[PDB]
């Protein structure tokens, strides 16, 4: 994708993350759990909705042919009158066609941007209070508890909080134990 | 149909208040029957083969 996150750094999606389209998956001491991200899942169905609503609405006036009978001698009217009716059939299928396949793509892409912006989202909370692991993960350097996590799915990690127990471990794995 | 002769149909739209005046002296196919107008609407002439289908 052209945000290189869904079916790129995070390999692969989630079965097990039922109530949303993007979230979180946590472990610790407490055991492990998913979790949606209800504000981007939720910005999201804004925009796809958004979307549906203005393709029916810009579709909404749109060629309508009607009937009308030519007699025998009428015929040079009667093939202009096929050929503009056709020709209006042919504009719209294909507007209607094109403006579809356009917007899938915007929509695929759209979804990878907003994991990628959601997995950036995490990662400028943490900064180096985690390590990146390359794979759609952070290992802390220090203990996160359940309140913690939720600190950081809600937009409230408060860095300078953990910030001293960090240094002491990047200080133990740089020193080797 | 049998027949060598031909019979060739003609129409009007008589406004009301107006008087439409026939004279003839021969071949005149004469009115007896006319249709007033009584409604005016959104309707189509389609080209269908099928029958009613009891359904709305
Ligand atoms: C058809 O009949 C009516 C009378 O029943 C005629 O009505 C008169 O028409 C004149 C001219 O159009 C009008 O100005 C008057 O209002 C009517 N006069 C009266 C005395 O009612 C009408 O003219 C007739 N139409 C034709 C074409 O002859
Ligand atoms: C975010 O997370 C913390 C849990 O550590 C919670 O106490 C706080 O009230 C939450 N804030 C909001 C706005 O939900």
């Amino acid at each position: 994708g052209l945000f290189g996150a869904i079916a790129g750094f995070i390999e692969g999606g989630w079965q097990g993350m039922v109530d949303g389209w993007y979230g979180y998956h946590h472990s610790n001491e407490q055991g492990s759990g998913y979790a949606a991200d209800k504000e981007s899942t939720q910005k999201a169905i804004d925009g796809v909705t958004n979307k549906v609503n203005s393709i029916i609405d810009k579709m909404n006036t749109q060629f309508e042919a009607v009937g009308r009978e030519f007699n025998n001698l009428e015929r040079r009217i009667e093939n202009l009158n096929k050929k503009m009716e056709d020709g209006f059939l042919d504009v719209w299928t294909y507007n209607a066609e094109l403006l579809v396949l356009m917007e899938n793509e915007r929509t695929l892409d759209f979804h990878d941007s907003n994991v990628k912006n959601l997995y950036d989202k995490v990662r400028l909370q943490l900064r180096d209070n985690a390590k990146e692991l390359g794979n759609g993960c952070f290992e802390f350097y220090h203990k996160c508890d359940n309140e913690c996590m939720e600190s950081v799915r809600n937009g409230t990690y408060d860095y300078p909080q953990y910030s001293e127990e960090a240094r002491l471990k990047r200080e133990e794995i740089s020193s080797g134990r | 149909n049998g027949q060598s002769g031909r019979m060739e149909f003609f129409w009007t739209i008589l406004k009301p208040n107006d008087a439409i005046n026939f004279e003839s002296n021969g071949n005149f196919i004469a009115p007896e029957y006319a249709y007033k107008i009584v409604k005016k609407g959104d309707s189509t002439i389609m080209k269908s083969e099928l029958e009613y289908g009891n359904c709305n």
